[PDB]
RNA sequence: GAGUGGCGAUGAUCUGUACCCCGCGGGGUGGGUGUCGAUGGAAGUCUGACCGGC
RNA sequence: UCUCGGUCGGGCCUCCUCUUGGGGCGCCUAGGCGGUGUCUUCGGGUCGCGUGCAGCCUCCCGUCCUCGCCUGCCGACAGCGCUCUGGGGAAUUCAGGAGGGGAAAGCAGAUGUGCCCCGCGGCGAGACUGGCGCCGGACGAGCUGC
């Protein structure tokens, strides 16, 4: 625990947590060109000092500034995994598998089985 | 409570000239409401309230926030002054204008509240 | 990356031009007799204040009693005399420093050190003097 | 994008008492509640627990210069647990709020304002709060307050005056300690509004210069402010604890 | 800490009346070297950091004690033109190191102004005192210590100095003023015993200027009659208590303070014919005073208070006596 | 010839709580709600023969 | 006991006696393995809709097929960096360095006390005077410092 920043407790680090984490370096790819962020790359993105938290109120935004009952939930990963753009992560993907199965070897095996028939 | 009570001696008239021309360039946030949106949301230069309105207490609140937004305020003695100068057929009883990146009309707000600097 | 720099253009001078004053400079225009102000009010069209650092007065009161007319014309009572606060002395280091932090002042120089060294940062004039007038560099006015 | 309930966690920031709040689309900056459950002009606010307690008020550039400058990114803020700072034009008390919410209980602030209205949340605020002090005078007469200020740490300066650096001078020839922390805001529309801003905020750092101050750094405040200067100074030596 | 330095000075000035009594016959080696050690030990405790009062006193209670032990020990050795002198200036240096270091503490002021009294050393206790008065003007105790004495050693006017500066300052207890009408009424009770004097105005004065006070109350005003009470043999003393009760029964005429000074006041002038005349006065005054409507239970405590607070004198009737316990019972 | 009644910056108007079935009226599910329920569901109630002293 | 000249010595000074055909620990990486996720292909299982034909249809399991991702371990060659009485961890002994916090943290001239006479001076009531509404002289009861 910190004692010139109020008692921050190390970070219990549990998986869940650590997905988070990982979320968090990676939140530039999670807002799909939409959005960009300042570019942190650090090596080890665990710190040491960490407390996860919730937004309460604003008192001047109620109607449309609030989660609702269906959209309060347990995690950032499970936030994004609530959120639109699934189909779009799942069509990304398979842009980047298409071209990274490009010449590799069911290529090199439908040659074969070409040549030899 | 007027104590940024504005001069008639022409300090009042450009107060009122330069609402005038900042409503003809469409920088004018008019009336009570408006001008508290103004404020709050920071666009706000400069902001002009009436002294004659009849109770005052309802325009005691825009003070507030423009000390925190840090924005000058002065007082004009006349709502219906003020209502003709913004060209509005009723009396406006606080008006805010703000500015631009290039305008000569910014280079009057400044010169104004350069005035109303030495007024508070 | 300073206020009021739109790629290598200062809109940030502009009349009162500020002028840093070099020692090579008072000594160049005591030589060329060309008077101060009214020759970088006419080189200029605009209205200055020259400002003369204590390093800059500093050397000159280093350089001995031949140059005590560069120095009688040097502390003109109308100029702003720019007090600084390092250790050195040294007028080309307080010049960059300065100019370096606020780029806002137009430098008046003669030697190619000086003026190929702020030729390097952008959006500085540099002003000379060709023996008969003096000359700006990189002010895009008049 | 910071919608209330969001899981956001919390980690610290580089300065003394100053949290930063990473979410999944965003970042927060913010401090520790000083007061819990109390939010005083109505902010977003962030509660967790130790592995009801732990409570952050998220703080905004917008309305306020010294967030305006730890997102404008200042090497030193002078302030941490435990300072006393010395606070100038202290209008409804809410960044006096957050500077409190810094030095935390240890820690006093000393909040001047002029007007009385201001005064009035001032007091409403600072009878929530422990640790900073009301005190509704003149910044121009320091010789009023004298009784009420001890020698402090840090001033921070937010007056809309032209005669800034003048206030900022006495006030420091009063309450500074050798070796001081000084933070200015400065508005170049309001010191000079027909000069431009780069000269104004150069012309202001040398009469505090001349006002026997150290000049540190600069950053101006413009992604969330326009001609708005950040100058961050130390009164009589070059380094700032002494 | 340069301890061992400062304390070096004191101990080399110390030094050469530890040579003489050597070098007289009085003590000896051993205990001189006893002596010393212990000097030192008291002077590292003394000039160390965190220091208390308590060792202040305690260093100045055994040099003082060493000076009397020498003393008694050369009226034993039958020694004379041995003196006393680096004692009574060491102890003077150990108190003004003391209250230079804590200022504000009374103890070390109220015992270095009683080593000053008792070596007999009058002007410099009253340059102690006006520095004592000076860092605790809110002291009673010292400003009626300081007008007492003055008092005493015979000059009123600075008794009066150090008096109405007092009561300027202390207005907070009635305490300062009951000690000036005290010391006052005492400088009166000196004139009339000796024999202005026969008017006698001023703690008349300091009644009437002391209405305007914070403190001025009914029971305060009591205590000012508890102080005038006594030195019933003087000229206008009846003026003076009539003045109290008066001004009382004119300013406060409803309260059992003034029903109490109601009650006792013709018992002022008396010490015998009138004692049970003015006694048995008094409980005419006594029943007039119980039924008047008032604080009746604190005019009970107060005559509970009272009637016990004649018992211990003799030569009264036994019917008097007991038929005041019976009204103590039956109040 | 006299006395009353009369919009708007001291805030007019406009996009926006949904869709659908009918002659300003009525109906099928909304979503967010705020309650008390409920029997209903997630949902099932650890291991079982040694260990300590000497 | 005043100096001078000379000489394969030394003190003194200089630059070599270190920077390795070397070792250790890391970085990088072809790749391997572990955890794990899709995509193709076929076979089952299933919520539900429709005509309960044809089918549609959300979900589940396995196979085939490969690609992928882990602050995951291992990692050859080539290359690079740090270091070498090899490299780590703990216990303690010793030698230093930096920072915080606390502390009246205060030896600038260290002469016992009291009275009286002198000397120098300070407050100070009260009193006169010169010159131009002021400034100045010069008296002084008393009290006090040194
Ligand atoms: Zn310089």
């Amino acid at each position: 625990t910190l004692s010139d920043w109020y008692n921050i407790p190390r970070t219990n680090l549990t998986p869940e947590l650590k997905r988070d984490l990982q979320l968090l370096r990676m939140r530039d790819v999670v807002a799909m060109g939409k959005q960009f962020f300042k570019k942190d790359n650090r090596k080890d993105f665990v710190p040491e000092y960490c407390q996860v938290g919730t937004i309460i109120a604003g008192a001047t935004d109620g109607v449309s500034g609030r989660l609702t009952r269906k959209e309060r939930k347990r995690t950032i990963v499970e936030e994004v995994l609530s959120s639109d753009s699934v189909s779009k992560y799942k069509r990304k993907y398979h842009e980047i598998q298409e071209h990274k199965k490009s010449g590799r070897k069911g290529y090199y095996k439908k040659l074969m089985a070409a040549r030899k028939r | 409570a007027a104590w940024p009570k504005a001069e008639d001696p022409a300090l009042v008239q450009e107060l009122l000239d330069c609402v005038q021309q900042a409503s003809h360039y469409r920088q004018l946030k008019k009336g009570a409401n408006e001008t508290t949106k103004s404020v709050n949301r920071g666009t706000s230069e400069l902001v002009i309230l009436a002294a004659d309105t009849q109770p005052l207490s309802i325009v005691l609140h825009i003070p507030l926030i423009c000390e925190e937004k840090n924005v000058p305020y002065v007082y004009v003695p006349s709502k219906v002054a003020l209502g003709r100068a913004c060209g509005v057929s009723r009396a406006v009883i606080a008006v805010s204008l703000t500015s631009n990146e290039a305008s000569d009309l910014n280079s009057k707000i400044r010169a104004l509240r350069d005035k109303v600097e030495r007024l508070a | 990356m300073p206020s009021s720099m739109f790629f290598e253009h200062n809109e940030a001078l502009v009349p009162p031009y500020n002028v840093l004053v070099d020692t090579n400079f008072l000594s160049r225009t005591v030589g060329a007799k060309l008077p101060l102000l009214e020759s970088a009010m006419d080189c200029l069209y605009a209205s200055v204040n020259i400002i003369i650092t204590s390093c800059v007065m500093a050397e000159l009161e280093k350089l001995g009693p031949r140059y005590r007319v560069a120095l009688m014309i040097a502390r003109d009572e109308r100029w702003q005399r720019l007090t600084c606060d390092h250790k050195g002395t040294y007028a080309d280091d307080c010049i960059v420093d300065r100019v370096q932090k606020h780029r806002i002042y137009i430098v008046a120089t003669n030697d190619r050190d000086l003026k190929r060294r702020i030729r390097k940062i952008p959006g500085v004039p540099i002003m000379s003097v060709q023996k008969g007038k003096y000359a700006i560099e990189r002010l895009p006015g008049a | 994008g910071a919608k209330a309930g969001k899981k956001v966690i919390v980690e610290p920031h580089r300065h003394k008492g100053v949290f930063v709040a990473r979410g999944g689309k965003e970042d927060l900056l913010c401090t520790a509640n000083l007061v819990p459950g109390e939010s005083v002009y109505g902010e977003k606010r962030i509660s967790v627990e130790t592995p009801t307690k732990t409570e952050y008020r998220i703080w905004n550039p917008f309305r306020s210069k010294l967030a305006a400058g730890i997102l404008g990114g200042l090497e030193t803020i002078y302030m941490k647990p435990g300072s006393k700072v010395l606070y100038l034009g202290a209008a409804s008390g809410t960044s006096v709020s957050h500077v409190a919410d810094i030095v935390g209980p240890t820690g006093a602030v000393y909040a001047v304002e002029f007007s009385h209205r201001s005064g009035r949340d001032l007091i409403n605020m600072a009878t929530r709060r422990t640790n900073v002090i009301p005190i509704v005078e003149d910044a121009r007469k320091p010789m009023a307050y004298r009784m009420l200020v001890p020698m402090v740490d840090v001033i921070f300066a937010d007056v809309a005056q032209p005669d800034q650096a003048r206030i900022v001078g006495i006030n420091a020839r009063l309450f500074l300690k050798q070796g001081g922390g000084l933070l200015i805001s400065i508005k170049a529309s309001c010191i000079d509004s027909t000069a431009p801003p780069e000269q104004v905020f150069a012309s202001e750092v040398q009469k505090l210069r001349e006002d026997k101050f150290f000049p540190k750094e600069q950053l101006t405040l413009e992604p969330y402010e326009r001609d708005h200067a950040m100058v961050s100074c130390v009164y009589l030596q070059k380094e700032f604890e002494g | 800490a340069w301890v061992a330095d400062k304390a070096r000075f004191y101990l080399e000035r110390a030094a050469p009346e530890l040579r003489e009594w050597e070098e007289k016959e009085i003590f000896t080696k051993d205990e001189i070297r006893n002596l010393v050690a212990k000097r030192s030990d008291f002077e590292h405790l003394v000039l160390a950091p965190g220091t208390k009062p308590t060792d202040f006193l305690n260093y100045v209670n055994w040099e003082r004690s060493l000076d009397r032990l020498r003393a008694k020990r050369c009226a034993r050795l039958n020694i004379r033109s041995v003196t006393s002198h680096a004692s009574q200036a060491r102890t003077f240096g150990i108190f003004e190191r003391a209250v230079l270091k804590h200022p504000g503490s009374i103890e070390l002021w109220l015992a270095y102004l009683e080593f000053a009294a008792q070596v007999k050393a009058t002007k410099r206790w009253r340059r102690i005192m006006t520095r004592a008065l000076r860092l605790h003007p809110m002291n009673a105790s010292l400003w009626t210590l300081a007008g007492r004495r003055a008092a005493q050693n015979g000059d009123m006017q600075r008794a009066r100095a150090h008096f109405l500066r007092g009561c300027r300052f202390c207005t907070r207890e009635p305490t300062l003023w009951l000690e000036y009408a005290r010391c006052e009424m005492d400088w009166l009770a000196r004139m009339e015993a000796k024999k202005p004097a026969l008017s006698g105005a001023i703690p008349i004065a300091v009644f009437d200027v002391a209405r305007k006070q914070p403190f001025w109350g009914p029971a305060a005003a009591e205590k000012f009659f508890d102080v005038f009470a006594k030195f019933g043999h003087l000229s206008c003393h009846e003026r003076i208590i009539s003045h109290v009760v008066t001004t009382m029964q004119e300013l406060f005429p409803n309260h059992p303070c003034t029903w109490s000074v109601h009650i006792r006041q013709p018992l002022v002038g008396v010490d015998t014919p009138a004692f049970p005349k003015a006694l048995r006065e008094s409980l005419a005054r006594l029943k007039a005073a119980l039924q008047s409507t008032t604080d009746r239970k604190a005019l009970a405590t107060k005559m509970v208070a009272w009637m016990d607070g004649i018992l211990a004198i003799e030569k009264l009737d036994a019917a008097i006596r007991t038929v005041l316990e019976h009204t103590k019972r039956s109040l």
